[PDB]
């Protein structure tokens, strides 16, 4: 579970990421394609090109998901609902993907947040982006 | 693979005692209803609601056979998975789409069924000999995907 | 999450198991020990050979646990406190390693209870180690 | 490794920028702290309460380096890591007792120390080439476990 502490820097660290979200959403699911090329069996319908109109609208569309979830940080089993059925019913991704894009989306914010990257709020986003896997996770069986 | 003489007498002997085609059918059968996510692929199968379903449809049981025949002749070449399964492991990423992580599941689910069949006979030396082979498989299939 | 029929087919399986669960415990372990050797890093005070008291004993200990969890199936977070405490700051066990011993556990069970291992109750125990797992590693963090 | 030229060079001309010292404090530290589990091999070094307790607890710092240090070496022998390797992996197994599980979570943590210090240098590309190398090392590392 989070606690007070990494509730305040998650919505700190995710506060600046700000209107860049999209962006960097775009970028952890590039990073990922790259470094676990697995990953791609999942996306056999989408141009991965480099600068892929289909991996930014990706992008936005998992960052905004995440945006949503700092939102209602004291509720995100409620607010994640509708994509936690989506992801066990239609998507099937298996579990272990999940851990991937996570750790590319750490790789991303470090990267862009050198300032606000520290070794409590790193801790805290970890905690943050588990928590949101096990959600999307839990309708699976 | 990295088996012992005797690691690869045991693996050898056990199998030479198993009915290809209820392992196969079965194996994956309990893949897919332990997994269910695993079901994304056999959509064209038809009734997987149930275990019953799974467990029933020979569209299954015939995948499995095919899939334990392939395993089956890779035990043949256990000193060369990775030549055995090139052209395998290019179809299931290149046309298949299959994430490699099913192999594990697999992989797993048929270390399962095996105990399942042979009691006493799958001893904890046999089960480790096997969990090589799994894992050996496994890594084959996964190696040409890009 | 464990449907009424998952806590059904445990609590069955489990009822087989009987007398038996400390040699089922003990065994478990030994194909642990021996298929996962690098679970065996945890354990460099036990005499790791085949038939050790020290296993033999921890079997009985892990299979008493297993237990009280089908006992309290509907309480396990609080059934088992003590014991996520034990593992979170004492033990501090890498949470890879649940997922070895429960499949060395599904592997036991298969092989004695040939009639009860059901695709359906194989299926249930599986969901039920996870959150048995799930239990052990939550105060980690 | 399964490195290309280019990824070689890539991983060569950053390495070259890097302070082992301090970018080995970061790492070990930040595994401390992001895994507290990670915690269990190191009761004597004192005070690991908090961030600023492991951040700047010296012999975590001595540490780290001593580490990026071992690693380092790794890098210039790319083509023969479990060879480079051997004898500090039998030492982790036979008598640090370290479960290798920790070599890749070390990697990971590493793999953003890099992102965090490079920033945009730290492209995707240069990223895919040291995700390769860490998992190099990590089962390098884990290769003598018995
Ligand atoms: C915590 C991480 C994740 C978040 C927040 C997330 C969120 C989302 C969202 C918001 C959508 C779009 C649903 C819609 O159309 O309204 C989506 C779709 C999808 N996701 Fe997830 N997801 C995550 C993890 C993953 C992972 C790890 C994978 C596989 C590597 C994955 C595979 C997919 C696929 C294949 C689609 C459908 C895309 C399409 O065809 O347009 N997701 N996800
Ligand atoms: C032991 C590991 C496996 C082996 C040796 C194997 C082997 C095979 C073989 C020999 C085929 C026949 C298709 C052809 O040759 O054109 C096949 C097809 C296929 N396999 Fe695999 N397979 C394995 C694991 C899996 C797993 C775990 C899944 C998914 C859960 C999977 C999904 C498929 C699918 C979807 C097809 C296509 C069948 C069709 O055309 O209807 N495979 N596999
Ligand atoms: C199925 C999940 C597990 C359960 C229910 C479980 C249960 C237990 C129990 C009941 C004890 C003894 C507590 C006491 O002495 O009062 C224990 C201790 C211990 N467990 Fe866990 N355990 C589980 C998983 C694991 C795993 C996967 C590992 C490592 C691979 C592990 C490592 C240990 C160790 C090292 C000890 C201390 C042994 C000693 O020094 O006597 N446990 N566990
Ligand atoms: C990149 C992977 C790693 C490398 C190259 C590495 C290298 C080293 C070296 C060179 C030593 C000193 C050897 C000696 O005392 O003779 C050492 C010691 C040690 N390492 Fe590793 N290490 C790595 C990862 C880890 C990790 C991830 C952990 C624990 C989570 C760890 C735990 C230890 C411990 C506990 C010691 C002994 C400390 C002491 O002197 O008391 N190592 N390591």
């Amino acid at each position: 579970m989070l606690s007070p502490a990494d509730k305040t820097n998650v919505k700190a660290a995710w506060g600046k990421v700000g209107a860049h979200a999209g962006e960097y959403g775009a970028e952890a699911l590039e990073r990922m394609f790259l470094s676990f090329p697995t990953t791609k069996t999942y996306f056999p319908h989408f141009d991965l090109s480099h600068g892929s109109a289909q991996v930014k609208g990706h992008g936005k569309k998992v960052a905004d998901a995440l945006t949503n979830a700092v939102a209602h940080v004291d509720d995100m089993p409620n607010a994640l609902s509708a994509l936690s059925d989506l992801h066990a019913h239609k998507a099937r991704v298996d579990p272990v993907n999940f851990k991937l894009l996570s750790h590319c989306l750490l790789v991303t914010l470090a990267a862009h947040l050198p300032a606000e990257f520290t070794p409590a709020v790193h801790a805290s986003l970890d905690k943050f982006l588990a928590s949101v896997s096990t959600v999307l996770t839990s309708k699976y069986r | 693979v990295h088996l012992t003489p005797e690691e690869k007498s045991a693996v050898t002997a056990l199998w030479g005692k198993v009915n290809v085609d209820e392992v196969g059918g079965e194996a994956l059968g309990r893949l897919l209803v332990v997994y269910p996510w695993t079901q994304r692929f056999f959509e064209s199968f038809g009734d997987l609601s149930t275990p019953d379903a799974v467990m029933g449809n020979p569209k299954v049981k015939a995948h499995g056979k095919k899939v334990l025949g392939a395993f089956s002749d890779g035990l043949a070449h256990l000193d060369n998975l990775k030549g055995t399964f090139a052209t395998l492991s290019e179809l299931h990423c290149d046309k298949l789409h299959v994430d490699p992580e099913n192999f594990r599941l697999l992989g797993n689910v048929l270390v399962c069924v095996l105990a399942h069949h042979f009691g006493k006979e799958f001893t904890p030396p046999v089960q480790a000999a096997y969990q090589k082979v799994v894992a050996g498989v496994a890594n084959a299939l996964a190696h040409k995907y890009h």
